[PDB]
RNA sequence: CUAAGAAAUUCACGGCGGGCUUGAUGUCCGCGUCUACCUGGUUCACUGCCGUGUAGGCAG
């Protein structure tokens, strides 16, 4: 839980003050997978900028959250003998998906 | 201690030169009984011609620096001092040393009065606003916003009115505002409980406040105990010894109107929450209340957790 | 006597790098000068087919679903639309001397393996694996997807002597089937030149060029490689295929696994056909271990069996400690 | 118990793309000097299939093989489930053996589907299919004006041979590769319209054509029985049965009546469905993709 | 109605002169990424036009 909460004020303290997040000269992969560190509206949006200027959910944040929860901790195959290994496999799984549902919310 | 109908959010308030010590055993972050007394002069400026009430405080310090240094290879702090004028001579005889901070909070007040009944929303979260803008919140003066991306987003938010669902979402909408900060409330229960763990030689309150909030390294007969949380000492109201006295007897009193008590601080324990981990934003409200026979002057956050 | 610490086997009968051609069929015979196919990307909107969580009660999501499609850009191989032979062409050394480890540890445990394999050559030759090496050369299994729905393939085998072609084996992949291992005429001399070359005496270069008939135009399935995650909505971001420089090819790892799928003799069944040798026998396209540890077929147990404690196992399984000995891996603890 | 934790199924009827041309009417016989259409860059960035003056109608010349075998899976986890999807075909197949699928399909095959632009507006299409099994033709097939509409399928007089055909070569006893061309009056110089990549149209070399995903999603309008209507005409098999076209995703999960509802019970639970639901799962096997968890 | 209320750290400055880091080396063995997919959001809520003014008919 404090990881968690560390990963969400981290996120929180990177998009507040540095509103530079546009087209630029290396920022390709700052626009889909950052959807959750994510910059306004520009000054050239097009009609539907809903999907190519900022997406309406955190889209590669779920994955990378995912990935994170496998990398940090060492899960083996034989890590659910007994249910304390998968219980905290159940925690983290729903500590993904309310973050994920905390950052859903986040283009809106 | 009565719920609230509404939580008035007080927007990021930068507040300067604030009092760092706050209490003889702590220096960091400044009082919340400095909170609880600035919300009730608010309301005795505001409130009374507003026909509201204004009781509770959310204490989350977006950013806080201290007027520190660390002086040369040590492992201590000291305080950063203001030169004060001269006496009759050139003496520079006295210095006091008191610290100074400069933080960035964000308040939530608890409204019980005519909010909705008799008047509007916005107006009055507005008034309030304006109003605040003009005192001093923890020692020190509170900056108003002349820089850019002009907010004034003081959300009247109204709790008791509306379904579950809706109430839940402008719960999660209030708390994306209080987006880096962290907010402060007792664990009065916590350091109960910490008290008779470590019963079995002698147990003193101010020595398992003490050998708490350190880092207690102890190695197998090789490691350091896990962190609990972010816990920190903080000032819980005062304990009066001496006995209630008369307006006018005790000399040299604030004024002639109100009994005099001396008092002495209470050490309780406080923690740093995310503002996520909390169910409800009206679960952390800070209010003071006193216990006139003894002498407890306590205030406390109620309904915690 | 224990085993080695790290035991370590080259690899013998290395495939090369399969490359693909087109052609047209009756050309084939003189197809020294036939294009490639080359790998063309396309982009591709394909919906949400996906299981998700049943009995989701409201369409709220699904319905958006289809309004928000799923954008992506995939690499697609086909033939020359005025082509209708795919021709995959390949070579493979058969370098031989199967028994001599490369990394062995131990001086007593190498001389009682090297003499093991030694006996074993001894009293029964290489000949068996390498008849079923020549039938996996003989029906094209290494045309992995290429094989199903073909109209006609037909495999040419060139022995390459000093640059020149000694000998050239002409087969047909659809009459000799996937299945049975029958012994015949043709395919026995390149079982004993395959043989000749496990053996040690001679080395062989085989050039190995299958021709599949499939269709004017049809889609090719070369190798599919790995995508590192470093691009955003364009730019071949679902699925790259493996490609040397012009040409759409097939993985040497890929067509050395269907060169040895030489064990019949996985005891849980008999009409599954043939799975390719690894150590707990084992196939990634049916997530199923033949060869189990728990019963003493594997490889390693078997292996330490026939060594440490001198049991010489069953006929039907010392071929095939010998035929992932041929595979070559890191073995011992 | 449950289903494999890992399925998938590799399809059938395999499309190639389809070559585009231009030409005159009654020169179908000699469609072997018919210029492909070329893609020109001229000036705002527009992508126009021109047509020459001399080159009225439009013939878009793809091939078709099937293969057959649709009830083995690719790469199945469990091996007590294979046997019983394999024995569940079998029985399928067994019962009534899919002719009116392949009916279906040759119908597909009869109107000019897998045109989507290039068949409104249209004079007379005809499809010629061929049939190649050596190198040459065997029997091939001229189809009508009248007989290609969009949803009237019957009985004709050789759309069953064409149907027999597909279920020959569907039914796992020899293959069959048909060259199947449309020859179509659309008008000089009307821009038609192939597929289009991210404007760029997706172009083979030296023409431009049509994804083979398309044809095959224009190939595989099979599912007519879904429980909302069956009004309109028939929509294109998928396992929720979803159109973005008409934008609303039909075969909801809330009704029991979707694929992989249909698949679960008629394994597991043996609920054998009515016998048009029976052919949406099996020409949801002639699809493939990827199957359970 | 706040450990409330109150507050000028100031002036000046040469871091600086030197220098051998060097000698040697086996990264090894082995591998199945698979199957499917309508870009026909508008690759700009467009484009040259009778009068510098909105009032339009020829692949519009």
């Amino acid at each position: 839980g404090q990881i968690c909460d560390e990963a969400l004020q981290y996120a929180a303290r990177l998009r507040e003050l540095e509103p530079g997040w546009s087209a630029t000269p290396g920022c390709q992969l700052h626009d889909a997978e950052q959807l959750w560190l994510d910059p306004l509206r520009a000054q050239t949006d097009e009609t539907f900028l809903q999907r190519r200027l900022r997406g309406d959910w955190p889209a590669e944040v779920g994955n990378r959250f995912a990935n994170w929860l496998n990398r940090a901790v060492s899960s083996d195959s034989q890590i659910l003998g007994s249910p304390e290994a998968a219980q905290w496999s159940q925690e983290l799984s729903k500590e993904l998906t309310m973050f994920k549902e905390i950052l859903e919310d986040e283009r809106d | 201690v009565t719920d609230p109908e509404a939580l008035l959010l007080l927007p990021r308030l930068s507040i300067q030169n604030a009092n760092a010590i706050s209490s003889p055993l702590t220096w960091g972050f400044p009082s919340p009984g400095a909170f609880t007394g600035f919300v009730h002069a608010l309301q005795r400026r505001v409130g009374i011609s507003l026909d509201i009430e204004l009781d509770g405080v959310g204490i989350v310090c977006h950013r806080f620096e201290a007027q520190i240094s660390q002086p040369a290879g040590k492992r201590t702090k000291v305080f950063n001092l203001t030169r004060n004028p001269l006496n009759r001579d050139g003496s520079t005889a006295a210095i006091v040393e008191e610290g100074r901070a400069h933080l960035e909070v964000s308040l939530l007040l608890g409204v019980h009065g005519d909010g909705l009944d008799d008047h509007p929303a916005q107006e009055i979260a507005r008034q309030v606003q304006e109003q605040a803008g003009a005192m001093r919140l923890a020692g020190g003066s509170i900056l108003p916003w002349c820089n850019e991306r002009f907010p004034a987003p003081n959300a009247e938010l109204l709790m008791l009115g509306g379904s579950d669902e809706q109430r839940r979402k402008n719960q999660r909408r209030l708390t994306r505002r209080l987006l880096p900060g962290f907010a402060l409330v007792s664990r009065e229960a916590l350091l109960q409980q910490h008290l008779e763990t470590l019963r079995t030689t002698l147990p003193e309150a101010t020595t398992l406040d003490a050998l708490l909030d350190l880092c207690r390294i102890n190695f197998e007969p090789w490691q350091v105990r896990d962190k609990p949380g972010w816990l920190v000492p903080i000032p819980a109201g005062y304990n009066a010894l001496s006995p209630l006295y008369l307006p006018g007897e005790v000399r040299n009193a604030r004024d002639r109107e109100t009994p005099l008590r001396f008092v002495e601080n209470l050490f309780g324990l406080g923690e740093w929450l995310s503002p996520h981990r909390v169910a409800a934003l009206s679960d952390l409200l800070w209010y003071h209340h006193a216990e006139p026979d003894k002498g407890l002057y306590r205030w406390s956050t109620p309904r915690f957790v | 006597l224990s085993t080695a610490s790290v035991l370590a086997f080259e690899r013998k009968l290395d495939p090369s790098d399969a490359l693909m051609s087109a052609g047209a069929w009756a050309q084939r015979d003189a197809s020294q000068e036939w294009p490639a196919v080359t790998v063309r990307e396309k982009s591709v909107r394909g919906t949400i087919s996906n299981r998700l969580k049943t009995k989701d009660r409201d369409p709220a999501k699904l319905d958006a679903s289809i309004q928000s499609p799923n954008l992506q850009t995939v690499d697609v191989a086909n033939l020359p639309s005025d082509a209708d032979t795919l021709k995959v062409r390949f070579t493979l050394r058969v370098l031989g001397g199967a028994g001599t480890p490369s990394a062995c540890n131990d001086a007593a445990y190498r001389d009682k393996l090297l003499q093991t394999v030694a006996t074993y050559v001894n009293e029964q030759g290489f000949a068996e694996l390498a008849r079923r090496y020549a039938h996996n050369l003989a029906n094209a299994r290494f045309l992995w997807r290429n094989r199903v729905g073909a109209e006609a393939v037909e495999v040419r085998i060139n022995h390459i002597r000093q640059g020149e072609v000694a000998r050239t084996w002409r087969f047909d992949a659809l009459a000799i089937g996937l299945r049975d291992f029958k012994a015949d005429a043709e395919l026995d001399a390149l079982a004993e030149l395959i043989a000749s070359g496990l053996s040690g005496s001679g080395h062989v270069l085989l050039e190995v060029v299958a021709f599949a008939r499939i269709g004017d135009g049809q889609e090719v399935f070369p190798s599919q490689e790995l995508i590192l995650d470093k691009g955003d909505k364009k730019g071949q971001k679902s699925k790259t295929l493996y490609s040397v420089r012009d040409a759409a090819a097939i993985h040497s790892q890929k067509i050395g696994n269907a060169l040895r799928t030489i064990d019949t003799w996985y005891p849980d069944e008999d009409g599954l056909g043939p799975i390719a040798v690894e150590p707990y026998g084992s196939v990634t396209s049916q997530g199923k271990a033949y060869r189990q540890p728990k019963q003493k077929l594997d490889f390693y147990t078997l292996l330490d069996n026939w060594v440490l404690r001198d049991e010489a196992p069953a006929v039907e399984q010392q071929h095939y400690v010998i035929a992932n000995l041929i595979r070559g891996g890191v073995f011992g603890e």
